[PDB]
């Protein structure tokens, strides 16, 4: 318990039923004192993986660092950066932007995405 | 909440309405006028416990204009929404009293037969009629608002006379001026409005009431 | 493109673009569509001799 | 001086308070026994609400949560060598107490940067060209304004801020 | 390089644009008022102005040395050309 | 550069619209109540 | 459509088609606004 | 003249009334007539409701053509047939492993359970779209001319293009969904190239 | 005068417009005199104050045979007189004027007879006057660009949507708006106006949040949650005898540190706020503010007895997951923590160097600024914002005229919509006279009630029968008439 880790517990968002693909919906067995997964519309019904069975607020992280191909590359319109060493490969022609969204990120911090082949890499600095 | 600055706004309504009181020409004494918190709250001994009487405490009799008919009283009802039997209980003590003029202020809401009654009350006397939050500022105290004179019924005569200007002519004045609930104007009278002029230094108009 | 620029493709009516962002590649060949002549510009410098 | 009460929930938050200044040896070292403090700072909560509120137990727990952080065990200590007596130390006076290594420091800096957040607005203008005459300081602003208009010709007109006065170019 | 310091109850973006807009403004008045200077008062143009006619020193800004910057609501040429003006610009650009 | 006439006769000052009218202190004002409508249209005519 | 039904009257009051006072007199002063011209006051002289 | 170009899905702020977003795509004939074919998918902006569900500001409500009011998009999935969400999910993204996408749509899921049947739901529609008595064969019978000719001519209308409709209006939605979520930039009206 | 003067102008300014300009008529004198600063200044003081007192008497305008017309007679005249009077003084006419008796005399007559120029036209339609006097400004700029920056929010729309608006009487503001005065310190003190920015700003549930989790707990001590465990088992002191019933299932909320940065919010704050409005119903607990993060865990109160299945009433009464849902649902949505209940949430702030207001007088009688901190806000709640500690309640104002109608009265708004006119007209700078627009206050309150002038209120008047068929109704008043 200290101010130094964080939560990342992997939030299950849905597990299809066997019987249909329908979304497994939580409920307690409180004969067995334990959480359970069922379908609806079938008997269909199985024991829950972690006690979390739900999340809210989002968006506080770094989206734009996720969501994008290094494809982009490929588009001449976007600039190149004289700027080397693609985070893996030691190459330049590294691609650069800002976060250009919605959050369209007063964030108006280069972001780098090599475009040397063998690799791929999305970072920033 | 409800614990020490509840205080606070018990006696800035009272100066509020003492001052009110003061203005409709009550002879309130200067110290009331004049009391601090830290007073008032010695004034009433304020405070022993919570949950006690400052509304009844609170509860006072005005005495004064300087033409002696006596005895106007303010009362301060201890439930919020206000029935006909603490009306009828009051209606009681007024008349027990046999006082003038009666102020109650009620905390938030009113049956509509007590609202009536208090409309009603008696063809020869007053029942006034508060709400706490409303007394909670002194509008009056607002660099907008122009001094109000309520004119007697022979400068109203000595106006019209003058002039001889005719009833209808005058601008007419609402009632439902939480100004003209203030002076406890009554409709037909007349207030004297004093403005300042940025033309001509000064400038008075009048409005009866609607 | 090069169908487009063989003329084999209709650049006066076909359009062809592409999203990497969308990961789409959008085509219209309806009526309507403004379209206008520009120099083909290759290797930084102009196709036309 | 331990002050011994009647009330089993008393005693029962005193040795709950007893077993909070137990974190960390840090009585053993000073000396003082924990149960006397622990007593001593119910009682002062006591002296004051004089009931089991909750909102009294609220001030245990709070004294709970400043006893059980080990991120400033000199307050602790300082409060076990007599320098934070347990009837000053339960008489709050701190501010969600943090003192020593970085709270304190946060808690500055935070007060600083909710501060900054009124200076400046959202924009501003000043030219400082033209001398006002009724305050001789050239704090005056300036209007660009009568793109076309009338026959009236486009004027520049400048204010001067403080002691508002406004003329023109003309 | 997301070192520059966003204005006190504003976004760093309208700073930015605060920012440039300052310049944009400052440039063209000090070019402007070298034009105010470099006129002989022999001028027509100058003899227009003074006399109160139709006439300023912005428009010598405009005639002689420069228009400035143009604006939609007064807020800089928005990005209609997907995060652009043209497509003569490049991508991400944000010169006046 | 400043403006100043006396008794119908103009010391110095190169002239303005401010001077010439529509404004606070304009001649054209002035004129209009000493000399009246009458002799400041018969003025206004002749000098224009 | 709103202020056509104001004019000033011979008491120097001003009223409506219906005769009702809307002012003691037109302006608070009864005086033509052409002959007000901008004057300084002084009076609020700093120094006392 | 001027006009909006066709069979193009745009979403735009609906903010003015109770509907926080609309997702809208002409969907007219390429010749045999251009009836227009309006479709509106808009995103209503009821935050709230009481103690029901605390939750209403997910739901979406399609705007289907010549019905006399709104039904959930998801409604009509089950009258294409899909009653397996697994294969909704798919019409919708065929890359749910993004777990904000999954909650985004689960209110709508929520929507889904009080009619599974295709039957139901053609009925259903059918009740919606007008009252042709009991004879509930009638609705389910106008509900598939509807649902082959007056929704999405554009793509064909005939029978076997049911399915193959069915994934033009995921990526439509899926389109709306990024938007909703915010993912997608607002289509600009004033743009040419959306319009012919 | 000089004392009486600077009730009448808080603003300082002395330059005001008036008639007859004295000093060009007094020059004109010594244009025509000849009197020079090299010459004897012969005069007879006396003369002066009587020549004075009698030209007070010729500036009649209305009859002096009683006093109350004296005194509407001297008020009217007042500020004229100490004009008047100001520029008459003895000393400034033999040392700054040096004129002779001579040229004074012939000056008086001059003056007077500029009097009874000043004089209106009776029986004038300056009502029609006044209309096309506020139909030309309106013409002008007054859309033209918010050109306007003042180290804030634009606020408070430019011009003819607020002037159609504002003729339109409509009930609410497109762009409703209030300034906050400090009084004493929070004047010069930034962190007691960000204790009031704290108090006053509004703030939901949701504002507040970081992040929310529902969870199935088996033990409210023995908690899933491990690294709430030892914050929810050191607790002991809770009741936790009717905890053995609450909802096995755990509802949790993470909570904005960086929110408590910003509305400077405390822990203790939360809770008592939750139980208050769910009642004791809801079980609370959170972890101190020093843990490595705020959340909040709560528990419905199952009260041990009758809360388990008592009478079937096969209905369900609620579930309880579906239950976390609507008070979250309800918890995120409806409370607020802070602030007025229609404020959005502004505060923009302005340094008083601003404008010329707050001119204080001082011990040598000069005028001089105060400078302060202002908020200027979104909001209309005068009656809250009147109540609110602190705040000066007498400069305080707000855009909406239909606010101060229902709080100060019709009298108050007569003011403010004058205020708000001149406003628009100081906005576009072009000077407009005064008179009209007091005329034109006078006109929409001269029922003592507002309403549009417009035809949308032409049928409540008591206006003739032909003026209101004239409003293209015509037929609908005259059948009936
Ligand atoms: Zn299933
Ligand atoms: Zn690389
Ligand atoms: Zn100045």
């Amino acid at each position: 318990m200290e101010p130094d880790g964080t939560y990342e517990p992997g939030f299950v968002g849905i597990r299809f039923c066997q019987e249909c693909n329908n979304m497994l919906y939580p409920k307690e067995d409180k004969e067995n004192r334990i959480l359970l997964y069922a379908c609806r519309n079938c008997d269909y019904q199985q024991e829950a993986d972690n006690s979390c069975i739900y999340v809210n607020k989002i968006t506080h992280e770094v989206d734009e660092l996720t969501q994008i191909i290094a494809d982009v590359s490929q588009d001449p319109t976007l600039p190149r950066t004289e700027d080397h060493p693609c985070q893996k490969c030691g190459h330049k022609e590294a691609v650069f932007f800002q976060s250009h969204s919605a959050r369209a990120e007063d964030a108006m911090r280069l972001y780098y995405v090599c475009t040397a082949p063998h690799c791929g890499h999305r970072w920033t600095e | 909440m409800d614990d020490e600055e509840e205080t606070y706004r018990l006696w800035k309504i009272r100066k509020t309405i003492m001052q009110l009181c003061h203005d409709r020409g009550y002879l309130v004494t200067q110290d009331e006028l004049d009391q601090t918190l830290e007073e008032f709250k010695a004034q009433s001994g304020d405070k022993p416990s919570e949950g006690r009487p400052r509304r009844t405490d609170l509860t006072v009799l005005v005495a004064h204009n300087d033409d002696p008919t006596d005895q106007m009283f303010v009362f301060f009802p201890e439930e919020p929404k206000v029935g006909i039997k603490t009306i009828k209980v009051y209606c009681q003590r007024m008349q027990e009293e046999n006082i003038t003029r009666a102020l109650i202020v009620v905390q938030q809401g009113m049956t509509p037969s007590a609202k009536q009654s208090l409309v009603d009350m008696a063809p020869k006397y007053i029942l006034e009629q508060f709400l706490q939050q409303e007394l909670l500022i002194n509008i009056t105290e607002h660099e907008l608002v122009p001094e109000h004179v309520v004119m007697t019924k022979e400068e109203v005569t000595e106006l019209l006379a003058r002039y001889k200007l005719r009833e209808n002519q005058l601008p007419r004045i609402q009632a439902g001026d939480p100004v003209a609930r203030y002076f406890g104007i009554k409709r037909g009278q007349v207030v004297k409005i004093i403005r300042p002029s940025e033309t001509a230094g000064r400038y008075i108009t009048y409005r009866l009431v609607q | 493109r090069k169908l487009r620029r063989q003329m084999d493709i209709i650049v006066s009516e076909v359009s062809m673009i592409r999203d990497i962002r969308e990961r789409e590649i959008r085509i219209y060949t309806d009526a309507g569509r403004i379209c206008r002549p520009l120099l083909i510009v290759e290797k930084q410098k102009l196709l036309l001799k | 001086r331990a002050p011994s009460t009647s009330d089993s929930v008393r005693l029962k938050c005193r040795e709950m308070l007893a077993a909070a200044l137990r974190t960390g040896d840090d009585y053993i070292a000073i000396g003082a026994d924990e149960e006397e403090l622990g007593s001593q700072i119910e009682e002062a909560i006591y002296q004051e609400i004089r009931n089991t509120d909750m909102k009294y137990k609220n001030r245990v727990r709070s004294r709970i949560s400043n006893l059980k952080d080990a991120k400033n065990p000199n307050l602790r200590k300082n409060v076990l060598c007599g320098n934070i007596p347990p009837d000053l130390f339960a008489r709050m006076t701190a501010e969600e107490m943090a003192s020593d290594e970085l709270k304190e420091m946060r808690k500055n800096l935070t007060k600083e940067a909710i501060r900054e957040h009124q200076m400046a607005k959202t924009g501003g203008t000043q030219t400082d060209l033209f001398t006002c005459g009724k305050c001789k300081k050239k704090n005056c602003t300036y209007t660009q304004v009568q793109t076309r208009s009338a026959d009236e010709p486009m004027t520049t007109f400048v204010v001067c801020n403080e002691c508002g006065n406004r003329w023109k170019f003309c | 390089n997301n070192e520059l310091e966003p204005t006190p109850g504003n976004t760093l973006r309208q700073t930015f644009e605060n920012q440039v807009n300052r310049i944009l403004n400052d440039a063209r008045d000090k070019t402007g008022s070298s034009a105010q200077k470099s006129l002989s008062e022999y001028n027509n143009f100058k003899s227009m102005v003074v006399s109160g006619a139709k006439g300023s020193k912005i428009n010598i800004s405009q005639v002689i040395a420069v228009v400035g910057q143009q604006n939609v609501e007064g807020k800089r040429i928005p990005f209609g050309f997907k995060h652009r003006t043209l497509p003569h610009f490049i991508k991400d650009d944000y010169g006046p | 550069t400043k403006v100043v006439v006396e008794n119908g006769e103009l010391i110095m000052g190169i002239l303005c619209k401010k001077s010439l009218g529509t404004s606070a202190g304009s001649l054209v004002h002035i004129s209009y109540l000493e000399m009246g409508h009458d002799i400041t249209r018969l003025f206004y005519s002749n000098i224009q | 459509k709103s202020m056509e039904s104001v004019m000033v009257k011979y008491d120097a009051t001003v009223r409506n088609s219906i005769n009702q006072v809307v002012q003691l007199r037109y302006g608070e002063d009864g005086l033509a606004g052409e002959s007000v011209e901008f004057q300084n006051l002084a009076t609020l002289k700093p120094s006392n | 003249q001027e006009k909006m170009a066709t069979n193009t899905v745009y979403v735009f702020a609906k903010k003015d009334s109770k509907y926080a977003y609309t997702g809208e795509c002409r969907s007219c004939l390429e010749n045999s007539s251009r009836p227009t074919s309006t479709i509106w998918v808009s995103m209503l902006a009821r935050g709230g409701q009481g103690a029901k569900k605390s939750a209403i500001g997910q739901r979406i409500v399609a705007t289907l053509p010549y019905i006399k009011q709104e039904v959930p998009i998801i409604i009509v999935f089950r009258a294409l047939g899909f009653v397996s969400d697994r294969d909704i999910l798919e019409h919708i993204i065929y890359d749910f492993e993004d777990p904000e996408m999954m909650e985004m749509v689960k209110p709508s899921l929520d929507e889904a359970f009080v009619i599974q049947e295709q039957n139901v739901a053609l009925n259903f529609i059918g009740s919606r779209g007008a009252k042709p008595g009991v004879t509930k064969e009638k609705r389910i019978k106008y509900a598939k001319e509807v649902l082959q000719k007056e929704m999405l001519p554009h793509v064909g209308v005939s029978d076997f293009c049911e399915t193959k409709k069915a994934y033009f209006l995921g990526y439509m939605v899926h389109r709306l969904l990024l938007a909703a979520l915010g993912r997608r930039e607002l289509d600009d009206r004033d743009h040419y190239g959306n319009k012919r | 005068d000089r004392e009486v003067l600077r009730v009448i102008f808080p603003t300082g300014d002395s330059k005001v417009v008036l008639p007859c300009n004295l000093l060009r008529m007094i020059w004109n004198a010594q244009k025509i005199f000849h009197i020079n600063p090299r010459l004897p200044s012969d005069l007879h003081p006396i003369k002066v104050v009587e020549g004075v007192k009698e030209l007070s008497k010729k500036l009649v305008i209305v009859n002096g045979d009683d006093p109350l017309s004296r005194q509407a007679q001297e008020n009217a005249t007042l500020l004229f007189n100490i004009h008047l009077r100001s520029t008459l003084c003895s000393r400034r006419m033999a040392e700054e004027f040096r004129l002779s008796g001579e040229a004074f005399d012939w000056l008086l007559g001059e003056i007077e007879s500029k009097f009874n120029q000043a004089i209106a036209h009776p029986g004038e339609m300056v009502g029609a006057l006044a209309a096309q006097s506020l139909g030309e400004p309106a013409t002008q700029m007054t859309l033209n660009t918010f050109h306007y920056a003042g180290v804030s929010a634009k606020n408070v729309t430019l011009g003819v949507p607020r002037l159609k608006e504002l003729i339109n009487i409509s009930k609410k503001p497109k762009t409703p708006s209030l300034t906050v005065f400090l009084l004493g310190q929070s004047a010069r003190d930034a962190e007691r106006a960000k204790d009031i920015l704290c108090r006053l700003e509004h703030t939901t549930l949701r504002k507040v949040t970081a992040n929310t989790a529902i969870y199935y707990d088996p033990n409210p001590q023995s908690t899933v949650v491990a690294e709430d465990q030892e914050w929810v088992n050191v607790y002991y002191e809770m009741p936790d005898f009717d905890v053995a019933r609450i909802s096995p299932w755990l509802l949790r909320v993470e909570l904005d540190r960086k929110h408590m940065t910003d509305r400077k919010l405390t822990m203790e704050q939360i809770a008592e706020k939750i139980n208050a409005g769910f009642g004791d119903d809801l079980n609370c607990i959170f972890n101190d503010d020093n843990a490595e993060k705020l959340v909040l865990r709560i528990r419905i109160m199952n009260s041990d007895e009758n809360k388990m299945q008592e009478e079937e009433e096969v209905v369900d009464k609620m579930d309880d997951d579906v239950f976390l849902r609507c008070i979250e649902s309800n918890m995120l949505t409806d409370m607020t923590l802070q602030g007025i209940e229609q404020i959005s949430k502004v505060y923009m702030h302005l340094p008083q160097t601003d404008n010329k207001k707050k001119i204080i007088i001082t011990e040598d009688g000069e005028f001089k600024a105060l400078q302060e901190w202002i908020l200027e806000t979104d909001g209309v709640s005068l009656m809250r914002v009147l109540s609110e500690k602190d705040v000066d309640p007498v400069r305080t104002t707000s855009n909406d005229i239909v606010e101060i109608f229902t709080v100060l009265g019709i009298e108050a708004v007569r003011k403010a919509l004058e205020r708000e006119l001149y406003h628009v007209i100081s906005f576009d700078g072009s000077y407009v006279n005064y008179r009209h627009l007091a005329l034109l206050c006078d006109t929409m309150t001269c029922r003592g009630h507002l309403m549009a002038i417009t035809r949308h209120g032409v049928n409540r008047q008591d206006t003739g029968p032909l003026m209101k068929c004239s409003f293209e109704e015509t037929v609908d008043v005259l059948m009936e008439a």
